[PDB]
RNA sequence: AUCAGACGAAAAGGUGUUAGUUCAU
RNA sequence: UCAUACCGAAGCAGAAUUCGGUAAGCUCGUCGCAAUGGUAAUUCAACUUAGUACGAGAGGAACCGUUGAUUCAGAUCAUUGGUAUUUGCGGCCGCGGAGCUAUCAUCUGCCGGAUAACGGCUGAACGCCUCUAAGCCAGAAUCCGUGCCAGAAAGCGACGAUU
RNA sequence: AUGUGGAACGGGGUAUUGUAGAUUAAGCCUUUGUUCCCAAGAUUUG
């Protein structure tokens, strides 16, 4: 990272500029910039959408794609400084 | 440990139950030890043999 | 550092120890029969049982103290325990 | 901004969007750092399945502009357990981060960016606050009280790592001690 | 609970069955039928078939929960 | 062929399912039935918030692919008294009914219409004329049993089957003393039993069933377990399908019928998983041998919606009521 | 004997016995 | 017997664990009983627990729930993707309902004792002590039970009709 | 092995493909519809 709710290769949206529709995996934040399941904050919070939606990033950091859909999580965003660079707006 | 253990004797200490338990273990621990020489099996019993018989001599 | 609570149920026969060094699962120890246990006032955190069966005693003394048995810890750093204190004829 | 338990991640402010009278809560996590972002209607509610209201609510005391990707039922829910002042409205955005990606507290409303005019009237209209685009995370960067410390062990977003009130602010369990002093000389 | 509407054959969606897709410009398309899904990915348009309803045609704000509130909506 | 206890895997002779361990009963457990006949009516995916403290999907909505199962009511119309001996479980006697339905009599004979439809009828006569020999059988099992089983058998002409043998089974009467099982066996007697009063909804139910043949994979007598219930719908209950969150009335039926199964008259019960064979095949829920405690079971249950689309082929809506006015006007 | 017996690691050890002997008190 | 299940020992601060073993788990019927076998799962985790006992603190306790990742088996085609003799249909194609199939889908999947190692309590020999010689024990993915799978073609019982 | 008798079709429902139509259960449902046969034909059985 540069700085798993859903189950295992499940159908999740590629929010970054890969934008596949549904690609194999899922929490949002966790990659995984959405999922059907709720990303248990440890602030005590959710996080999730309506269905798997797990853009691309590497698990160093160096996300795929560059272009996520809406605004990346604050938490992926500074655990993956390319997603921050993805989308400008860290959830 | 080493000073933190002395610090906890000094203000909280030890059972002294488990000094008179480790009396009577050691009084079991010769039963024990006549009762492991007649309990190694193989290679162990050949090597129990021999520490004994150097402890012996 | 973490208080011991014991409380008492059918008269003694059942003995429930909780938060023992901060754990979260209560123990439970059922008395042999004919044997009494009960909580005297002259010394605090003192268990007196008392029965006319000495085996009977001696069994539930050793169930008491291999019930509160420090694991994964120093015996000379954590010195919490339960044992046996003194032991007699009641009369 | 007061130290609030939030066990691993110091982006307590992102999950609770605190406020003098639409204090977001946090649900679905850790019980204790719920309570914690609790403490001002406490909405706790994953809605859409995220409860990070401080990341995901545009608004402050007068209300929080939610988005509108966030689920309406679940929204519908937390908007009932807000008070009746506090309007959760409806951020039908491109910046799903309402919360984080808008600022808008209730004296004014950091809207983000990339938000429109709209948008950021909206979140200016569900806080009563005046709107404002700035960067596209202006929430999560800027706290939003009614200094730019960075909260959050020295994170850039300090509205995310740590949560603002109208009135008061809320920082993270490991958020930036000399940031949350920061802050709460921003807030006052 | 809320019924989407099918974007190409203009039905509606009922939870489970049909597909729902995410495009790349945040746009949501949902089909009541696997034959809607597959005429929506053949770039189909609505309007040039019969069986879609928007052929055939052409040619928010909360409020507080109450018993009263509930009641009007059972009756509309 | 992993599992070694399944080897060697041969297919099961008996198709309806054999209740091989009853659960444990007691005295102080009021006197009631664990095993009932069944069958598959067929299986839906239906939408339910999963209440569940400490989950991940605690109160989050989440869509259940589940299975629903044909429950007829269940005549009972003969009792068994079985005996524990040192070399094993021997029935003591049998005392059937005075008058058997024709469905019974059906299962007893390979054919209805060749044979004289001479099934148990001097036992009706013995039985009518004298009254006392019965008390005696039962006087028997009263004072020399442990056990206490009912000859159960269905109503097929219920059903929309061909089948017209009634599929009979022992069920143990669970509970209370072995008069006292005996005395709501008299009194229950050529009486039907509704699985509703079996099975609660929220109790623990392992079904067991015989799967579907493979061209020796299939017809395997297989026992689910960890599979609860969810809803008990009524045949006559044309709310069955639509509980309070869509109040919208439907029958579990899918319009059209069931895929490959048929419609739906009679109670249903409603299970997740799978259960071993296809629809309109015999099934038996019982009661679990095991008090399962997991919060699976723990948890109660408030179904958002039931689907009753067209699922053979591709159903868009799921009652035929609403698509009347959201589509416009047909040609005819 | 919790491997008897019955028909080489085998030397020995034994809080293992059986009979015990001898010597100390 | 690498890990693991079990504990014991070791500073093993706790985490991290190591080693030691234990441990091969990895007449015609109708309806029933179960002698005998195979085998209840199987491999491991994390969060909660507690973000704390321990610990200067940080990192991280037993137990609880949750999320699981599996293997294998059990299912079913509802969800799911296809295959598809509706080879059905519209224009050789464009595909395909049903049915079936899936680490291609959705899923479901054990038990209580005996004890092993191991440490005991009490109690002789050895007026005491003394896991032990009498006894009472605690303690295992092991074993046995248990559950499941069959059913003694040459097992059995109850019940029906009976040329 | 003389009646929800079954078996067949005539179908309806039905979804499919598909631009509404045809197949229309074939392991989709189902029939107040129709006819056919049959209160069977032999064998085995104390």
């Amino acid at each position: 990272a540069s700085g798993l709710g859903l189950p295992v290769q499940a159908i999740m949206n590629c929010a970054d500029n890969s934008g596949a529709k549904n690609l194999y995996i899922a929490s949002c934040g966790d990659i995984v910039v959405r999922q059907r399941k709720a990303w248990r904050r440890k602030d005590g919070v959710y996080l999730y959408f309506e269905d798997n939606a797990g853009v691309i990033v590497n698990p160093k950091g160096e996300m795929k794609g560059s272009a996520i859909t809406g605004p990346v999580a604050k938490e992926c965003a500074d655990l993956w400084p390319r997603i921050a660079s993805n989308a400008g707006t860290v959830v | 440990q080493n000073e933190y253990i002395e610090e906890s004797i000094r203000k909280h200490g030890r059972r002294f139950d488990h000094e008179e338990r480790k009396r009577k273990k050691a009084a079991r621990e010769a039963h024990d030890a006549s009762l492991y020489a007649q309990k190694t099996r193989g290679i162990k019993a050949k090597l129990y043999q021999e520490k004994r018989r150097k402890e012996k001599i | 550092h973490f208080p011991i609570n014991i409380n008492l149920t059918e008269n003694g026969t059942v003995v429930e120890i909780r938060n023992f060094l901060g754990e979260r699962i209560t123990r439970v120890i059922k008395c042999l029969p004919g044997v009494t246990v009960s909580i005297s006032s002259a010394v605090k955190d003192e268990i007196i049982l008392e029965g006319n069966s000495l085996e009977n005693v001696s069994q539930s003394a050793a169930n008491i103290k291999q019930i509160c048995n420090v694991r994964n810890k120093d015996i000379r750093k954590f010195l919490d325990g339960i044992y046996v204190s003194e032991r007699g004829n009641i009369e | 901004a007061l130290r609030a338990q939030f066990e691993n991640s110091n982006e307590i402010g992102v999950f609770s969007n605190l406020t003098n009278s639409y204090a977001l809560v946090a649900l679905g996590g850790s019980e204790n750092f719920y309570s914690v972002f609790e403490a001002v209607p406490v909405v706790h509610t994953t809605i859409g399945g995220t409860r990070i209201i401080g990341r995901l609510t545009c608004g402050n005391r007068k209300g929080l502009l939610v988005p509108s990707s966030t689920t309406d039922n679940e929204l519908q829910h937390l908007r009932n357990s807000l008070p009746d002042p506090v309007k959760i409205q409806r951020v039908d955005e491109r910046l799903s981060a309402l919360g984080n990606i808008v600022a808008c507290n209730d004296y004014v409303a950091l809207v983000h960016p990339d938000i429109e005019r709209e948008t950021e009237e909206i979140i200016a209209d569900v806080l009563d606050v005046e709107v404002f685009r700035q960067t596209v995370l202006t929430g999560s960067y800027c706290a939003l009280s009614n200094v730019a410390g960075t909260i959050n062990r020295g994170s850039d977003v300090i509205g995310a790592g740590l949560v603002v009130n109208d009135w008061c602010a809320f920082a993270g369990l490991d958020t930036t001690a000399t940031e949350l002093a920061v802050c709460e000389s921003i807030f006052k | 609970m809320r019924v989407h509407t099918c974007y190409f054959c203009s039905g509606p969606v009922y939870p489970g069955h049909g597909i729902m897709f995410v495009r790349n410009d945040s746009k949501v398309f949902r089909f009541c039928r696997s034959k809607c899904h597959k005429n929506f990915k053949m770039k189909r348009n609505p309007r040039k078939v019969a069986w879609t309803k928007a052929y055939r045609k052409a040619h928010n704000v909360p409020v507080r929960y109450d018993r009263n509130v509930i009641a009007t909506t059972l009756n509309a | 062929h992993g599992s070694l206890g399944f080897l060697p895997r041969k297919r099961a002779s008996r198709q309806r399912g054999k209740v091989k361990a009853f659960p444990k009963d007691d005295a102080s457990k009021p006197v009631h039935l664990t095993a009932f006949l069944g069958y598959k009516a067929g299986m839906t995916h239906i939408v339910r918030d999963l209440d569940r403290p400490g989950s991940k999907m605690h109160k989050r909505e989440i869509l259940e692919a589940v299975t629903v199962i044909e429950t007829p009511p269940m005549v009972v119309v003969g009792v068994v008294g079985y005996v524990e001996t040192p070399r094993g479980l021997r029935s003591l006697t049998t005392v059937w009914a005075e008058h058997l339905s024709e469905e019974v009599k059906r299962r007893f004979y390979k054919n209805w219409f060749k044979s004289k439809k001479k099934a148990f009828t001097k036992y009706a006569k013995k039985y009518a004329e004298s009254t006392q020999s019965i008390n005696r059988e039962l006087e028997r099992i009263k004072k020399y049993c442990s056990v206490v089983r009912v000859l159960a058998h269905t109503q097929i002409r219920k059903t929309p089957l061909a089948q017209k043998k009634a599929h009979l089974m022992e069920i143990q009467v669970n509970g209370g003393s072995v008069a006292d099982k005996v005395e709501w066996a008299r009194e229950h007697f050529e009486k039907t039993v509704d699985i509703k009063s079996t099975f609660e909804q929220n109790e623990m139910i392992d079904v067991i069933g015989v799967t579907r043949g493979k061209g020796n994979a299939g017809y395997m007598h297989r026992t689910q377990l960890n599979s609860k219930i969810y809803r008990i719908g009524a045949g006559d209950d044309a709310k069955n399908a639509s509980t309070d969150f869509d109040a919208t009335e439907k029958r579990i039926t899918p319009m059209g019928g069931f895929v490959r199964y048929g419609v739906v008259e009679n109670d249903f019960v409603m299970l997740n998983g799978a259960t071993p064979g296809p629809v309109k095949r015999v099934l038996t829920l019982r009661k679990s041998l095991l008090t399962h405690t997991s919060r699976k079971a723990l948890e109660p249950v408030s179904l958002k919606w039931i689907d009753t689309a067209s699922k053979f082929g591709h159903g868009r809506f799921q009652t035929p009521a609403e698509a009347k006015q959201f589509l416009g006007t047909l040609k005819k």
